[PDB]
């Protein structure tokens, strides 16, 4: 039931589709404790994220070290994924084990474009 | 006209040296005084390791820098992900490049190894060659063996990986021998580390001068 | 052939298929391209039945592949406690070498099974054994973020 | 996103079709609204022929434009100078792109072909491969040909021609071949079209499946 | 052998040592690794000299190289008109092809060798005669750019 | 005697040294009537070309086209070497057998920054 993983992580995505229809847990969860929605944002899958969101993925799901979805895409400097993610009711206020939200990671990272849309 | 690249830990570091590392090289064409700073993280947050700098200027004037990363062989087969941002003075916006774990079918090698005849003029001096072929994914590493002796990567050249017309990637190892090398043993293996190579990640092959 | 079809059986766990291939004469420690055995396999794969059933048909528990690798080396590197114990109880060598120095110890420092590390040093593992790269486990340990491991390996 | 390519004439066109031709690559990753042009000049300024233009959209949006432009023999070998300007109305600059005869020491290239033993699954199939080494310059073309039959480019693969640290170029060849094919002629032969091939600029070796 | 020095000899000019050779026993029709005869390297470094030696004693004046080049393919390309005259008067194949089709008349049409085209002409060479890429010997002078010699390519 | 002809192309730095020690024809003709000094300046090896003018080329040297090491170094957009030769003396009036000059040239195929050096 976990094909999801690898094929979220691959980014072959109607390979991904068919195994959701199949009813594959959205909510699988690899060593880290993170979704396939978490590997799609952070690898920058844009087209995955949204058929994972059809298909009800929890938006704010937390890793084993406390991270979102959002969180990674942050780490990731991908822009348009993080108001993707943002739009479907992202919590901007969470913290890690380490207490950092995505704009502490985007400040650590010195990205200010995307701090702006965390900041906006 | 700065570069940055980011890779993977080669086979050969993470099976058979058991120490795997990611490196991150910056290639600046034109330096200036500006120091160049590379900082590492881990997409959980988990801490990093200390990392080893290389600086080194080149002849055509060109800085390489580069900073190799320990990795854990736990972190990576189970999918961490790792960055490296570089950032420069006189550079307006960062670099960051980034590396995980292979995705994909896994498929083994296929190891042929074949010796080229006597040519008049290379009585002394004979080409090897070996033909890895069909594995999945791209990475791998070559090794030359001879009398129990690993022989120095310097001794053969080995093509990049490419996209098989049929299934799979393949590349070629082309090493040439001394007649004192095989008159002392005429027997040289072609050994590949791959991670869909089971249970031990290597196949090899071996190959005489004389028939 | 039996040799091929055994070593597909103990791979995947078919456990009454071993029997019907040695019942067949199938040698016991075939080998493939690389020279694995089915002891190497069943050893990795984590089968325990089929490693004791192979063992008690003369199985060489110190077979080597072509890297040098026993199926010590695979059960310490896959974490096979009980594995370990009955390959080590049917003459294992805990001190066995690969073609590049490594030896199970290293194997399981570098996997941070510790309880295999436990078993292995009882057994009279050299903690000062070093791989043809200048390494003990003690270093593989450290190398890999295991510390905790490495402590209980100098 | 915008990159553009001039090549030589291939050996295999100068040589053996006797009708060498250049050809300038442009590909726009990111196509905006304007035409691509593409002009040809001679260093001597002698007039050039009429060139051919094609051009293919990808499926991720690109734009691949090429001109191909024929030369004349004579006037390849004794070094005339051509030139690509690529222009298009969003571009800063136009792009230029130049080409001329091969340079420095010749070298005849030595080929060697090899087969692949038989393997259980791969009882119909099996796999040839072809060393062309030290050969100078760098410039080769590489064909498979079977009972009188030159087997289409599309089933082989040639690795990029690479330096011996010292003693010229090496490329390899491997081509899969079918149980049908080697049961109506066991001769498969690799060829290779190099200028310091003399005298006639070809160079081969033949291969059978079975001894 | 004395045939590689025959070959040596031809192919650099020395005349009087491609007679001493052959007097000696040298192979009038010895082949290097590509089927190369001393007469194909005479024909091609335009030696008029030895090419007569190597006809009068028995040399092949059709032999083909591995690529299906006779030495007047090689006259053809390195304009050498009175080699291209002395094989036709010994029976040289005017239409002679190689592994692609390629004709003398192609190869004097893409080096722009009028003088040799109307010797071949003269001699029955086909002028439809078509490579395997389906170019006759017209297209191959037009696509180098000897309008000048398309004209009498017919 | 035409052994400079070969390395001026190759751009051989300490060849061509030797080879005009030994005195090698500085305005040997290629097919192109062109002299290795043209041949640096078309190719862009500037070392060269100096070498050549300090054996004593011709810089207004014409091939069988009527052109100069100016009008190839300016088809080839090597500005330094225009200047170079400009210092040591060239004719940028000179036409060639289509009548063109090095500024029709750079006209043709667009560099503004060379034919701002040229007019100066
Ligand atoms: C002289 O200038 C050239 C620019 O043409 C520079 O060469 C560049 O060298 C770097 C490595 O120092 C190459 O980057 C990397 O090479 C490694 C090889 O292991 C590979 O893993 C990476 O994927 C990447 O290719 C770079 O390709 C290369 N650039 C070119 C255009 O060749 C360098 O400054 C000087 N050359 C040398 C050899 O030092
Ligand atoms: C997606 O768009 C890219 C546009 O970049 C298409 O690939 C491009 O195809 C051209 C033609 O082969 C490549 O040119 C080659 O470039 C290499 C160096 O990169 C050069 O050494 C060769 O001589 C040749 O000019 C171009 O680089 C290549 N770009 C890459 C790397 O993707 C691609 O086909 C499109 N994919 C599809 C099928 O949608
Ligand atoms: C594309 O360009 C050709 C070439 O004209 C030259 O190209 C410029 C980039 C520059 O190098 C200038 O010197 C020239 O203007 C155009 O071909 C010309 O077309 C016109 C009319 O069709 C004709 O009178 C000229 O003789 C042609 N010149 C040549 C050398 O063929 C062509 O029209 C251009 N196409 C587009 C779409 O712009």
């Amino acid at each position: 039931g976990k094909k999801l993983l690898e094929a979220a992580r691959a980014g072959q995505d109607d390979e991904v589709r068919i195994l959701t229809a199949n009813g594959a847990d959205v909510n699988a969860n690899d060593y880290w404790g993170h979704t396939p929605l978490h590997l799609a944002a952070m690898l920058g899958h844009l087209e995955i994220v949204e058929v994972l969101l059809k298909n009800g993925a929890d938006v704010n799901a937390t890793g084993n070290t406390g991270r979102t979805p959002l969180h990674l895409a942050a780490w990731a400097d991908h822009l348009e994924i993080v108001e993707v993610l943002l739009k479907h009711g992202a919590d901007v206020n969470a913290q890690d084990k380490f207490g950092k939200t995505a704009f502490d990671i985007s400040i650590d990272n010195g990205n200010e474009d995307l701090a702006e849309i965390l900041q906006k | 006209g700065v570069s940055a690249y980011l890779s993977r830990p080669s086979p050969f570091d993470l099976f058979i040296r058991k120490s795997p590392t990611i490196t991150c090289l910056v290639v600046d064409l034109a330096p200036s005084k500006g120091t160049v700073n590379l900082t590492w993280s881990r997409a959980s947050g988990k801490p990093v390791n200390h990392s080893t700098r290389k600086e080194e200027k080149q002849r055509n004037g060109t800085l390489t820098v580069t900073s190799t990363l320990p990795v854990g062989t736990r972190d990576w087969i189970e999918g961490e992900t790792y960055q490296c941002r570089v950032t420069h003075p006189h550079l307006p916006r960062a670099l960051m490049r980034s590396t995980t774990k292979t995705s994909g079918p896994r498929a083994a090698p296929e190891v042929y190894a074949f010796a080229t005849p006597e040519w008049p003029g290379s009585r002394d001096k004979r080409t090897l060659a070996c033909l890895i072929q069909n594995f999945m994914p791209e990475d791998i590493s070559v090794q030359w063996l001879h009398n129990e002796v690993q022989l120095p990567d310097a001794r053969h050249s080995t093509t990049q990986p490419r996209k098989t017309k049929g299934s799979g990637f393949f590349v070629f190892s082309r090493l040439e021998v001394t007649r004192a090398e095989w008159e002392q043993k005429d027997e040289f293996i072609c050994r590949a580390v791959h991670e869909a190579a089971s249970p031990s990640q290597t196949v090899q092959r071996a190959v005489s001068v004389n028939p």
